[PDB]
RNA sequence: ACCUCGAUGUCGGCUCGUCGCAUCCUGGGGCUGGAGCAGGUCCCAAGGGUUGGGCUGUUCGCCCAUUAAAGCGGCACGCGAGCUGGGUUUAGAACGUCGUGAGACAGUUCGGUCUCUAUCCGCCGCGCGCGUCAGAAGCUUGAGGAAACCUGUCCCUAGUACGAGAGGACCGGGACGGACGAACCUCUGGUAUACCAGUUGUCCCACCAGGGGCACGGCUGGAUAGCCACGUUCGGACAGGAUAACCGCUGAAAGCAUCUAAGCGGGAAACCUCUUCCAAGACCAGGCUUCUCACCCUCUAGGAGGGAUAAGGCCCCCCGCAGACCACGGGAUUGAUAGACCAGACCUGGAAGCCUAGUAAUAGGUGCAGGGAACUGGCACUAACCGGCCGAAAACUUAC
RNA sequence: AAUUCCUUGUCGGGUAAGUUCCGACCUGCACGAAUGGCGUAACGACUUCUCAACUGUCUCAACCAUAGACUCGGCGAAAU
RNA sequence: GUCAGGUAGAGAAUACUAAGGCGUACGAGUGAACUAUGGUUAAGGAACUCGGCAAAAUGCCCCCGUAACUUCGGGAGAAG
């Protein structure tokens, strides 16, 4: 079944292969998770496992949230997320209260990493959509970065939905597929993933076994 | 102090000599051709050292057959075996990019005495 | 300290440098000044780094302070009075207190003070 | 670009209703024995006598 | 990092001195030629005695670039000049001698004869 | 000559696109005067792709290098309240030509003001309100949308099939690329207006020394964080379903024959799934849970009106790599949220003072020195407060 | 040809590629001798073509500062 | 129209500054897009475009050294 774990992006560094090739890696704190809830086709209509991650003072947890952790018999955690599972045999592999660690993965496995991309604020069309903008000279009047035309004429006499324009950019859910796990550090609880993963350092990510190359 | 020091410490190499920009060095580089593996020496002047930890790099400049060549290495690269320092230089700055424009006698660096 | 993220106080980097220096001088001379809240918040770290040089006390530290404070009388006060007074306190030499907005432009105003308690 | 038509009474008022002040939240402070109301932002200054309670 | 209209010194004894890059080969819209990439070029300057005269259209392979090139090991190579060797359709030089050092990349790109004749390969 | 002359601005280029298929490439096929390679022609197919230069105001066209290919058209010959203004088509001037002349020329030549603070619809983003039959909170299903969809070369199979030879495969495997998109900052590279160093002119701090102000940050050499591309990593599947052209099986009407009339099958980058993202204002306003589940007063005993609360929330406060505002995320003394402070990392490159050498400019020692932001870890010294405002249930029918 | 409609005439030069440019040919639609003809050193913010140097003009765009834009307080228009 | 301080400098240019005079009448905030005005830029270097438009570049003093052509003055600060 499709393994997965919640974690925190720690930062990027560099390691060397055994054939001396350089490998850029992002370090993911694949911290211990606890199974807080199991979704079943008979209760919920679908199969999934609910995971909890990150330390939290019980002073900070709101009472209805504490009630759900109490019903599960586990200490509250900051972040709760579901991993969707295809079938009930996969659900059977999990039990409430059970702890998951980085060691669910092995070196050379392919993972998909999901995170929130960095915020870019209100972005122009050149930055947000890669518009070419206009000439810096040859008479061009105050349109160096302007988007140009946004439609035809009397027909259709309107701007189509989906027309690319300026606006808020970033802070989106992004999944990067088929990243190689270079190393698993069981002692530090860390994944070294080759390549980039979405998000700022310290941000929540979800590491799952790759659908396409799993 | 770095967040990822506990990862990088595993790859840090211990046989690195101390050297500074302006020193003449001999960098023994592993090179593969076919199946045989040999060592090729790159002799020149260290013109810069930037970064830190396992990502620190240094750049060596040589004049070869009338053509300037610069070679940049990860300090802790396992593709290097020996770095041998030959002369200490007298320089007044961390980055020796001005050497890129100089030739011959004027490109020479003063030695430590 | 951490540079201003947005546009500088005074409408230029050079005016901001002069403004911070003048505000520090005033703060040390009187012990308490009232200004706009952004200026007060910008002054706090700048003034505290100067007080640190004063606590160190050496000739080197004095010259460093003089790079920003041109009032020699205030420099004397920093090294003979304010410095010694804070010898045992590790950071936190100033306090910011929010006060009433200014009438003519509704500018938020703050008082910044040297801490006297200990 | 100029307005094409006059704006209906209703449309004007709907937009114009968004131009309004919001009341400051006020807290009580005892000064000179009397209890006055001041913004929570000014609570510390009012006890220190830095606020002109007219 | 060579492109159309970039001029390169000639690194062999064919008799050309400068070539002008006309097209980087190896795909539609391909922007940049690096070490080991084949270009089409015109001869802009020639030695009076040369076998190849000014205005001839020739094929050449880039052997030196000013823009630093990354290697698998995380190392970099950089030269003070851009230089190309005039090639024929069998990847052999048209000249008999190669001047100056060449990049390792030529070996990966199968220009063995050029690697052989180069005074140094770096 | 039907709308517009109380105004609907033109060619070409630029920017941004969107649609058709009469298809340029890639995909699937029938027939060939198809041996093979490579084609000819016709059928099906619009998912994606469809280069950069020389000449000309040009469109067009010719040419030079490439490419899998450098498609044809519609949208006021798309797009000037988005840009340009070279051509044309105001006023100046000149040539040829015509005119007695004033002048004229789908003849030519040089020059010649491109205005507007967006009300409405529309589009890209972001809030506030109310609703989803008590008030709240965590995690969710996915009706329905959006995005993505390109392709080469070389090496095996194989110098095999085919072929006199020359030449040279289908199908099936593997490696390495071009273009494009996304995320990201370890590396490379760019930037740096409170970082460090050098240095010119001048004024100042009485003066020397050491510094500061101004001259683009005066200039020059570097430069962590942030942002970023020239950088790094990853992507386009794999499989299934229903089909197009086409190939059929089994078969009558019509003793034969026929893919079709009853029935049963193969079959493509198009379609539906599959991959990524949005998504219950999806008014059929969903689901699985958890928390609060409580009280006073007035009208009349109907329904309401008001006040105080619970869970929770908001505002104020300390902030953020979150940000136009707002929102969002975190912290709020039972506290490391920000600053300071201490230490490290990193950047700069050897401070001042003193001593020594030199006539001096200057050099050396003290000393990986001194200075310093963003990154990391400690540390309640400073500020996060002796607090305000919101916020919980008419009933009734049938089934069990 | 500041004159040539046909016309991007034809040949030569320059460029990888030149409807422009330079040198020629004469088939001058429709040159020509004080509405002067043909030249000419010097001169030109004239017009035209080529080269070196140089560069964000461009490949291809990134980052910084300031003035607006944006937020808060005050005053407070306009075309339509 | 009349006075013309000082240090650099050929100078009444320009930079800083003395005497003297001002801060001149909306402000306070804030790293949005976008526009304006300045700044820097890897590799390439006119490929931009009607056209090198706009930028960049050259720039001072003292020596050396300067072609075609010419109306004999020039060209000429040629160029380097
Ligand atoms: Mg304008
Ligand atoms: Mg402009
Ligand atoms: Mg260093
Ligand atoms: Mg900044
Ligand atoms: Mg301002
Ligand atoms: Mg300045
Ligand atoms: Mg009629
Ligand atoms: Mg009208
Ligand atoms: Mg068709
Ligand atoms: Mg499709
Ligand atoms: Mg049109
Ligand atoms: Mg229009
Ligand atoms: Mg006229
Ligand atoms: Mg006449
Ligand atoms: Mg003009
Ligand atoms: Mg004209
Ligand atoms: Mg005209
Ligand atoms: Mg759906
Ligand atoms: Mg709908
Ligand atoms: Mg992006
Ligand atoms: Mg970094
Ligand atoms: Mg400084
Ligand atoms: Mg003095
Ligand atoms: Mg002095
Ligand atoms: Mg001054
Ligand atoms: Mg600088
Ligand atoms: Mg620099
Ligand atoms: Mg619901
Ligand atoms: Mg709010
Ligand atoms: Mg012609
Ligand atoms: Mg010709
Ligand atoms: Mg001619
Ligand atoms: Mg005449
Ligand atoms: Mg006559
Ligand atoms: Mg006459
Ligand atoms: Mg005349
Ligand atoms: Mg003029
Ligand atoms: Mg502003
Ligand atoms: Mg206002
Ligand atoms: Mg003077
Ligand atoms: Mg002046
Ligand atoms: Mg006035
Ligand atoms: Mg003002
Ligand atoms: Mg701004
Ligand atoms: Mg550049
Ligand atoms: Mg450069
Ligand atoms: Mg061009
Ligand atoms: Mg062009
Ligand atoms: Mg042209
Ligand atoms: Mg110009
Ligand atoms: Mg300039
Ligand atoms: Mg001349």
């Amino acid at each position: 079944a499709r393994k997965g774990i919640l974690g925190t992006k720690l930062g990027m560094t560099q390691v060397f292969d055994e054939n001396n090739k350089v490998v850029p890696v992002t370090v993911v704190k694949a911290g211990p998770n606890v199974v807080t809830r199991i979704r079943t086709t008979e209760r919920d209509g679908y199969s999934a496992v609910q995971l909890a991650y990150g330390e939290i003072s019980p002073r900070k947890v709101i009472k209805p949230v504490a009630g759900q952790f109490a019903a599960a018999g586990v200490n509250p955690r900051r972040h709760v997320a579901e991993l969707r599972l295809d079938d009930e045999a996969a659900v059977a592999e999990y039990e409430v209260g059970q702890e998951l660690t980085a060691e669910i993965f092995s070196d050379g496995a392919y993972v998909d990493v999901t995170g929130t991309s960095k915020g870019k604020g209100f972005a122009g069309t050149m930055k947000r959509h890669g518009f070419r903008g206009q000439g810096a000279a040859h008479g061009a009047q105050a349109v160096h970065r302007r988007p140009g035309s946004i439609g035809g004429c009397a027909t259709p006499g309107r701007v189509f939905k989906g027309t690319r324009m300026s606006g808020r950019m970033g802070n989106d859910r992004v999944t990067t597929q088929n990243l190689k796990v270079h190393k698993v550090d069981a002692e530090n609880g860390v994944l070294l993933i080759k390549g980039a993963i979405p998000g700022r350092n310290g941000g929540l990510v979800v590491v799952r076994s790759a659908i396409k190359r799993g | 102090m770095n967040t990822l020091d506990f990862v990088d410490q595993a790859s840090l190499r211990d046989d690195i000599p101390t050297f500074s920009p302006g020193d003449t060095v001999n960098v023994h580089v592993k090179v593969i051709e076919g199946s045989k593996e040999r060592i090729q020496v790159f002799k020149g002047v260290v013109i810069r050292r930037q970064g830190g930890g396992i990502s620190e790099t240094f750049t060596v400049r040589k004049e070869s057959y009338g053509v300037g060549v610069e070679r940049t290495f990860p300090v802790h690269s396992p593709n290097i075996d020996h770095i041998d320092v030959l002369t200490r230089g007298d320089v007044r700055r961390a980055k020796l990019y001005y050497l890129r424009e100089l030739r011959g006698k004027k490109a020479k660096i003063k030695e430590k005495r | 300290p951490k540079p201003t993220k947005g546009p500088r106080l005074g409408g230029s980097s050079s005016h901001q440098s002069a403004l911070l220096a003048n505000l520090a001088t005033s703060l040390f001379e009187h012990g308490r000044i009232k200004t706009t809240e952004p200026k007060a918040r910008a002054l706090r770290p700048y003034a505290e780094k100067l007080i640190t040089h004063a606590k160190k006390g050496a000739l080197h530290n004095r010259r460093e302070v003089m790079k920003k404070i041109r009032d020699k009388d205030v420099v004397h006060t920093l090294f003979a009075e304010i410095g010694p007074f804070y010898a045992d306190r590790n950071g936190g030499y100033t306090r910011i207190i929010k006060v009433e907005n200014r009438k003519g432009d509704n500018a938020p105003m703050a008082v910044i003070e040297l801490v006297r308690e200990k | 670009a100029v307005p094409k038509r006059r704006m209906s009474r209703a449309n004007t008022r709907s937009r114009r209703a968004q131009w309004k002040a919001e009341a400051p939240g006020l807290v009580t402070v005892s000064v000179a024995g009397q209890q006055r109301k001041v913004p929570r932002r000014l609570l510390k200054a009012a006890r220190l006598g830095l606020v002109d309670l007219d | 990092m060579i492109q159309q209209e970039s001029r390169l010194k000639v690194a062999d004894n064919t008799g050309a001195k400068e070539i002008l890059c006309i097209r980087v080969l190896g795909g539609s819209s391909r922007r940049y030629a690096g070490i080991g990439d084949v270009i089409v070029a015109t001869v802009k300057d020639a030695i009076p005695g040369g076998n190849v005269k000014r205005g001839d259209v020739v094929k050449a392979v880039v052997v030196r670039t000013v823009k630093e090139r990354r290697r698998a090991d995380g190392s970099y190579i950089k030269f003070d000049e851009n230089a190309a060797v005039i090639i024929k359709n069998d990847n052999d030089p048209r000249g008999t001698r190669i001047f100056g050092p060449v990049g390792r990349e030529l070996r990966e790109k199968k220009f063995m004869k050029i690697v052989s004749l180069a005074p140094e390969v770096l």
